[PDB]
RNA sequence: UGGAAGUCGGAAUCCGCUAAGGACUGUGUAACAACUCACCUGCCGAAUGUACUAGCCCUGAAAAUGGAUGGCGCUCAAGCGU
RNA sequence: GUAGCCAAAUGGAUUAACGAGAUUCCCACUGUCCCUAUCUACUAUCUAGCGAAACCACAGCCAAGGGAACGGGCUUGGCAAAAUCAGCGGGGAAAGA
RNA sequence: GGGAUGGCUUGUGGCGGCCAAGCGUUCAUAGCGACGUCGCUUUGAUCCUUCGAUGUCGGCUCUUCCUAUCAUACCGAAGCAGAAUUCGGUAAGCGUUGGAUUGUUCACCCACUAAUAGGGAACGUGAGCUGGGUUUAGACCGUCGUGAGACAGGUUAGUUUUACCCUACUGAUGAACUCGUCGCAAUGGUAAUUCAGCUUAGUACGAGAGGAACCGCUGAUUCAGAUAAUUGGUUUUUGCGGUUGUCCGACCGGGCAGUGCCGCGAAGCUACCAUCUGCUGGAUAAUGGCUGAACGCCUCUAAGUCAGAAUCCAUGCCAG
């Protein structure tokens, strides 16, 4: 299977290629460089964006030089793009972050520093049990 | 599951009801099937299938023949030589190609344009036909190279045929004897259809009435090198 | 040769030409089927579009993600005051197709619908329809009678005319719209004694159309006026300091024909279209007489539709009010056709049933806070003109 | 995937139809007529009977 | 894997090769003294054993003003066995070794006597100084020379004296499927501007470079790694971002820039007989 | 869920297993909104002592 | 052609087990139930005629670099994808053999 | 051949009884069995089979704006032969 | 020689400063872009007054055919309804071409 | 002063020998000859053999067409258990992306994806914009020449600047029929697309590893048409406030700095940066059949006929 999620509801999309964002967990790198977003569509001249709780390839440039040299798949799970719910709420996080993750799902790390998105908390059940708070 | 699985499916529980009858109904309408495909199916379906439909016909005759014909080496070799995979083996000096087709120099030759301003010079030649340049070749600095024989173009070894023993080896090309549209051409080492070439004959096993090896004869360019990717040659003897 | 990378064409050939609607009312080009087998019934209405507003919805949706929550949703309103029928025309069918054969009036008009047939009302003498009224007084109205009689024996398609009354809109226009619905169901001459029954009767906007029932609107769009093909089209501008524009098409050809296609995108008139747009729910058929029709079943608080100030640009609905999911093509204060669907519906949307939670009645002047005035009272406490008074 | 003209798709649309919002619709339909019904009841040439004529063309002029 | 470290591998570079072989009756194959067998083109050694044995293929030692004169003498007997080996410090004002590779080329004109001229090649690796050696030659700056690998890009000849001429051709990097993009670029074949992560390759120039070379070449002691050297040589040289941050990648950038162009000191050892 | 319609057509009833002192009151719909208040903030066990 | 002919052949050559890469049991077993030495003189001969597939076309694309005309053009494609095609039309018992061991 | 009985293979391929029946044309079995074909007989009932030749018709390769026996149109012709 | 010997500190041109000279990269920066939207002034627009020029065989909808690879006028078709205004840059015109 | 090959092409090599149904010849037994066949052109290796710009291409924007179909729909065959596929057929309705690389024939890599198919309308010369082939005048280096200079070449900087005309196209009016209201529909256009998740079901199937589908439900991709309740953006609302310099004597109230600048800012316009919506009948193609002749078996076809693709034609939709 590929890393895109069912049952995801259209949200603002903050996050295109080639954005750097932090890395919210503990595996050694610092932050992330967005290559490519799973399940981006095919239109001329757009770019492929992301929005919290998608799945997109992201490249160490900051971090462990064991991490450096490899893509990875990683969780968007804080964004700072205000975007809406379904209850009417437009919200956003004070920087874009995201967590390494296998194409099953797994978390690379062993914890999470900050809050993670809901969206992100019900669309990866690993998340929702690494996550100290859920925002 | 392992190993004849569908086989042992089959010993169990055989096929559908209907398997037999419907194979025997297919079976039955291949007549009518292969009429509607040699009239309706269009372009290079319809000529490939012909194709294949003519020499399924010859096949079959061929066959019933064989079946009707049922109620009713060529030289001389010794027993080590029975059984074995051997060839079939079958005044005026003149070669098998006495004239070919005459190539001008238009054709031999393409202007190379050369210079830096709209009109150009056009001194420089270059061979658009298979050559041969010989061993130790070290081609002319650019400013006095005339005759241009790219690298791609040029030639070494030549599939020979000896006619009397009608085998076919591959031998190197010793030199260019004669071309006979122009000695500028015999000059330049051009192979083209007609050509008296020099081929070493080592691999052919040619002594003479002395007993010396005979490593060097002439063969004759059977082909067209610059439409065949490859030079085909005839010994003259 | 071809092109290098293929793209979608930007914008649909489906509504061309993109020019003015010939008319301001929308037009209905199709009514549903008529089975016979179904009892009589009207198959549109007409409306004033009033403006927008913001409910909350306790969803029950089956195996959506927001089942059992509550959704924030943006809805249409439409001041909706009873029509009145007054007239009756008869279709016949034709290898030509459909052609009317006869329609009648009802003897009296209103002003407001008479002010439809003039340019210049207030020089005119008014004197439409006055030979036609005395039709119903002469012979015991035998011409109406045989009127009626051939839409009876000869017709197969049988419509009232109907108009709406303008003049209890906040709308400063006094000439009224006046349309044909159909009456689907039922034979012929059930058609005919229903519109005769009904002849100068109101009909209200919640006996043509149900709650939870999901319906079409026939609207003129919102004009533009004359626009570029990049915002006309959506085609991708050109290069910063581009030569001759760069708001505009580099090739409108490049090969031949020698012409111009019809299919490149061109400046004209963007806006102003006829728009059918179909599958809308409605939410709320609120009432005119009732004080508490923006109040719900767990929202307790005592007020009406109209938002805080009034609608902006539109005044107050005091009226019958449907409310609609979503968007719809029109303007305020501009004449709305509500149109049953033309099939059955196929989707779940359509048997689901809505139970509103809140409705917002805010100011849309502003950022506004507070529902009631009463709110904003109890919120900003005594002021200087409250002491002063 | 399959188109909304594709005939399964049809078929299975029509099931729908006639089978679940078929009744409902039908109810809603038969509810509004009621209502409408509520509101609306709330010699021959001499007398109309006999229909008599009112008070380009497709043949030759002749 | 990066574009970058495909360079010297290119179709056209590979005709502009094969061509001044064509074109060359003495090839002057030119090795970096500092890595001789790295630089050594057996790709290039095995066409003309088997192809052209007529062509004479001479070693040219260069830069040998950057290697202990020990070892160069041990690097031109083992090269000796092979084919002839002419050291050279090329240059216009000052070069070495110009009267040997002069009196070799004259050797090879007498030997060629019947022809017009002879045709001399010049071919390695990008920057080991080939266009240095026909500047040097001529005693005339008639060839471009840039420390930046690629300079030549197309072949040019250059008239030494009557009967000969020098033919200088753009760097070739032979593949092989054991090199490694780290090993290309300490041997020079790419441009460190144009390289990602420049770190990365730190620790083998730290490896390749003896400590206290380091320590009189930056004026700066008393690291444990890679990182440390960087961050201490940025915070010493100002070589600093917004808020005082050190900027690793550039002084990563002048780091191997510096080892490339022989300002810190670096050799290879020869092999022992 | 079976037996009415499957999954994604059944709808569940949530007020079935709620424990009420008078069983009539399982399908009320509570309050929540009045004049600008919220209704839940007011809910106190014993308000009647207090007013 | 050559694309199509290379990618062909790499999948078959690649697809196969690798005899010297599989445990003793497996690589055993297929000798016994497989000829070993057929099985790799199989796989050998689909690698030489992908290699040779390569140098024709490579010696046909230099020639069509010279070709003056369009004669000689057409002439030259037929010539290569003609040797292609006795390059694959030698390959007749071992494409039978794989389909069977496969 | 582990097994191989006409039917996984290699090579031979004869005789008897015959009306006729291959040391077997296919299906089948682990091998047998079993079914089927070549061939023969009974019923029936009068003309057929094969291969070519000559006409007319279909296929016998085609791209790219919408179009051409001049156009409509034509089928015991308004097509083809005299 | 992991850095030697010989030369009046150095063994250099791998030459400092200077530059509207040419080239590559990093940080910062941003509407260059995703992907466009909005505002202002002057035009364009309409009115009063004033008022040219370039260019111009005749003219101006297409399709197929028109051997000389070219039709706008010919043939055979499709068709085809006054008079207009704002724009556009396919074609004809239009480059001191 | 004179100029600026073509009912061509496509999928299967050449040379030489042999066989060969047949054509011929049978006063000469020669000569052509399809189908074939035979000789030349690494035990899954090696990676230490990249072999010549005289011919020049691109990118942007945007429209349409072809099918020689990559994906999506349907179908036939395959040890096709399932899953995933392979080969082939009808099919152009609908899609066919985002990037790195110029020490260079810019063509190869990377990822996303259902898929990243190929072409024409230019290149059988040729005024939309802009990089290379490409080249006026300045300059330098390399080669040749005694030299003016030319070039095997390499580098750098460098003037064409419409539209208001006709037609086409996009929109907008309009004479004649008294004015107006409500209609009809000839004709032209036409529209949706793909993926995922839940259930089926850890079921069928399977030794195990694994592992579907129809019906039903929910979202998202791409496209299309609208809209402004909300959230962002925009501010000459010069609406209010702050603030620099100067001027009106100070305060108040103001002017000027072409909107002095800054903060908020309704309204209006706007954004997959926001929200809503996108609909159903008939006839078919490939194929699968029923009845049944040709032809005493047989046969989906000949007469008759059933079903069937995202196809065709219409409805819904736009114009009138
Ligand atoms: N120390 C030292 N440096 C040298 C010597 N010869 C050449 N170099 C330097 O080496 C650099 C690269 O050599 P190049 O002159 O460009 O010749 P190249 O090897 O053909 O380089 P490319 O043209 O890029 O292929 C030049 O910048 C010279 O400064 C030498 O003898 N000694
Ligand atoms: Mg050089
Ligand atoms: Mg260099």
């Amino acid at each position: 299977k590929r890393g895109a999620p069912g049952g995801k509801l259209k949200m603002t999309l903050g996050l295109p290629v080639g954005a750097i964002m932090n890395c919210a967990d503990n595996s050694g790198a610092r932050n992330l460089y967005i290559i490519a977003v799973k399940g981006a569509g095919a239109r001329l001249n757009r770019l492929p964006a992301g929005g919290v709780g998608d799945m997109v390839m992201a490249t160490v440039k900051k971090g462990k030089p064991e991490l450096r040299k490899k893509v990875h798949p990683a969780v968007i799970v804080r964004q700072a793009k205000p975007w809406k719910r379904f209850d009417g709420v437009f919200l956003y996080f004070e920087d874009n972050a995201g967590v390494i993750v296998n194409p099953k799902g797994e978390m690379k790390g062993s914890a999470i520093t900050g809050p993670v998105g809901k969206e992100a908390a019900e669309l990866w059940p690993r998340i929702a049990s690494n996550a100290g708070v859920v925002m | 599951p392992q190993n004849e699985y569908i086989e042992r499916h089959r010993k169990l529980h055989g096929r559908r009801l209907d398997a037999e009858e419907r194979a025997r109904k297919k079976a039955a309408r291949e007549g009518h099937k292969n009429s509607e495909n040699a009239q309706n199916l269009r372009g290079l379906r319809a000529k490939l299938y012909a194709k294949q439909r003519h020499a399924q016909k010859i096949q079959m005759r061929k066959a019933i023949k064989q079946h009707e014909e049922r109620n009713v080496p060529s030289d001389p070799i010794p027993s080590y030589l029975l059984d074995r995979a051997n060839p079939t083996t079958a005044a005026r000096f003149s070669v098998p190609i006495p004239k070919v087709r005459g190539i001008s120099e238009e054709e031999m030759f393409k202007v190379v344009k050369t210079g830096k301003k709209t009109h150009k010079k056009g001194w420089k030649r270059i061979v658009t036909k298979p050559t041969f340049v010989g061993p130790d070749f070290t081609r002319r600095p650019v400013k006095y190279e005339r005759f241009i024989r790219p690298m791609g173009l040029r030639y070494k070894k030549a599939n020979v045929t000896h006619p009397t023993l009608n085998v076919t080896v591959q031998l190197p090309i010793l030199s260019v004897k004669k071309n006979p549209s122009n000695p500028l051409y015999t000059q330049l080492g051009v192979l083209t259809k007609g050509t008296i070439i020099e081929v070493n004959v080592s691999d052919l096993g040619i002594v003479t009435a002395s007993g010396k090896i005979a490593w060097g004869r002439y063969a004759q360019i059977t082909n067209n090198p610059e439409n065949d990717g490859c030079v085909n040659a005839v010994l003259l003897v | 040769s071809h092109r290098k990378y293929e793209a979608p064409r930007h914008g649909s050939l489906a509504f061309l030409p993109r020019k003015r609607a010939a008319r301001h009312r929308g037009r209905v080009k199709s009514f549903p089927k008529d089975d016979p087998k179904k009892p009589v019934h009207l198959t549109a209405a007409m409306g004033y579009k009033a403006g927008m507003t913001t409910i909350v919805r306790d969803l029950d949706r089956p195996g959506a993600k927001a089942h059992k929550k509550e959704v924030v949703e943006a809805v249409t309103i439409i001041d909706c005051p009873p029509m009145v029928v007054v007239g009756l025309v008869g279709y016949i069918e034709t290898p030509r197709g459909l052609r009317s054969l006869t329609t009648v009036w009802a003897e009296h008009l209103s002003d407001e619908v008479k002010r439809r047939f003039y340019k210049n009302w207030y020089k005119s003498k008014k004197k439409a329809f006055t030979k036609y009224a005395k039709k119903y007084a002469e012979n015991n109205g035998a011409s109406i009678t045989r009127e009626l009689e051939r839409i009876k024996k000869y017709c197969t398609v049988v419509r009232v005319l109907a108009h709406t009354q303008i003049r209890k809109t906040p709308l400063k226009q006094k000439k009224a719209h006046l349309m044909e619905i159909q009456i689907n169901g039922g034979s012929v001459a059930d058609k005919v004694e229903f519109g005769r029954s009904l002849f100068e009767k109101p009909v209200t906007i919640d006996t043509i159309f149900e709650k939870d029932e999901m319906i079409d609107v026939i609207a003129v769009t919102k004009g533009h006026g004359f626009v570029g093909v990049t915002a006309r089209w959506g085609t991708k501008k050109l290069p910063r300091k581009t030569h001759k524009g760069l708001r505009k098409v580099a090739c409108i050809g490049a090969w031949h024909p020698s012409h111009v296609q019809w299919t490149v995108a061109r400046a004209g008139q963007m806006g102003y279209h006829h728009r059918t747009s179909v599958n809308h729910k409605i939410y709320r058929i609120g009432k005119g007489d009732d004080e508490a029709n923006a109040s719900t079943e767990t929202d307790l608080t005592k007020k009406k539709i109209t938002p805080m100030g009034g609608f902006v640009r539109y005044g107050e609905v005091n009226n019958d009010y449907v409310m609609i999911k979503g968007s719809v093509p029109g303007v305020k204060k501009r004449i709305m056709t509500l149109r049953k669907s033309l099939f059955t519906h196929t989707s779940r949307k359509a048997l689901e049933k809505v139970e509103l939670k809140w409705i917002d009645t805010s100011s849309e002047f502003g950022h506004g806070a507070f529902q009631t005035a009463a709110e904003k009272k109890q919120f900003m406490g005594t002021l200087k003109k409250d002491l002063q008074t | 995937a399959k188109s909304a003209r594709a005939s399964r798709i049809k078929e299975n649309h029509q099931r729908f139809k006639k089978n679940i919002a078929g009744p409902v619709e039908a109810a809603r339909l038969e509810r509004l007529s009621a209502k409408l019904m509520a509101i609306a009841q709330a010699s021959g040439v001499k007398s109309g009977k006999s229909i008599g004529r009112k008070d380009s063309s497709i043949v030759f002029p002749m | 894997k990066e574009a970058i470290f495909n360079k010297g591998t290119s179709k056209r570079i590979w005709n502009e090769l094969y061509k001044v072989i064509d074109s060359s009756d003495v090839i002057l194959h030119v090795l970096d003294a500092r890595d001789p067998l790295g630089t050594r083109c057996r790709h290039v050694e095995k066409y003309l054993a088997a192809e052209a044995p007529h062509k004479h293929l001479v070693f040219v030692l260069n830069k040998i003003d950057l290697v202990p004169s020990s070892q160069a003498a041990a690097w031109i007997r083992i090269l000796q066995k092979d084919h002839p080996t002419c050291a050279m410090r090329a240059s216009i004002t000052n070069p070495f070794g110009r009267g040997s590779l002069i009196d070799l080329l004259r050797q090879f004109s007498v030997l060629h006597k019947d022809r017009k001229q002879i045709s001399v090649g010049l071919i390695g690796y990008p920057n080991v100084g080939k266009s240095s050696i026909i500047n040097a030659l001529r005693g005339k700056a008639v060839a471009k020379v840039a420390p930046i690998p690629g300079e030549t890009k197309v072949w040019q000849y250059v008239t030494l004296m009557k009967r000969i001429y020098l033919i200088d051709c753009p760097g070739i990097v032979p593949p092989n499927q054991h090199d490694t993009p780290e090993d290309l670029l300490l041997r020079g074949v790419v441009r460190v501007e144009n390289v990602e992560h420049p770190e990365q390759y730190i620790p083998a120039v730290l490896r390749k470079v003896k400590q206290h070379h380091m320590e009189r070449t930056y004026e700066l002691r008393g690291w444990k790694d890679h990182i440390e050297f960087l961050e201490m040589l940025a915070r010493k040289s100002g070589r600093l971002l917004k808020g005082g941050e050190p900027d690793v990648d550039g002084v990563a950038k002048q780091v191997l820039n510096d080892f490339m162009r022989g300002k810190i000191p670096w050799f290879t050892p020869a092999p022992e007989p | 869920e079976e037996a009415n319609g499957g999954a994604g057509v059944f709808n569940v009833d949530l007020r079935k297993d709620w424990i009420l002192e008078n069983p009539e009151w399982k399908y009320d719909k509570i309050p929540e909104i009045f004049d600008g208040k919220n209704v839940y903030d007011y809910i106190d066990p014993d308000i009647d002592a207090k007013l | 052609t050559q694309e199509t002919c290379s990618e062909k052949f790499g999948a078959i050559i690649s697809s196969f087990p690798v005899l010297s890469d599989q445990h003793p049991f497996h690589r055993d077993l297929m000798n016994i139930l497989y000829d070993a030495d057929h099985f790799k003189v199989a796989l050998g001969q689909i690698s030489t005629a992908k290699n040779l597939i390569e140098t024709i076309s490579r010696d046909y694309v230099r020639l069509l670099k010279y070709a003056q005309s369009l004669y000689q053009c057409k002439q030259l494609k037929r010539a290569a994808l003609g040797r292609m095609a006795t390059l694959i039309k030698r390959l007749k018992d071992p494409l039978i053999y794989l389909d069977q061991v496969r």
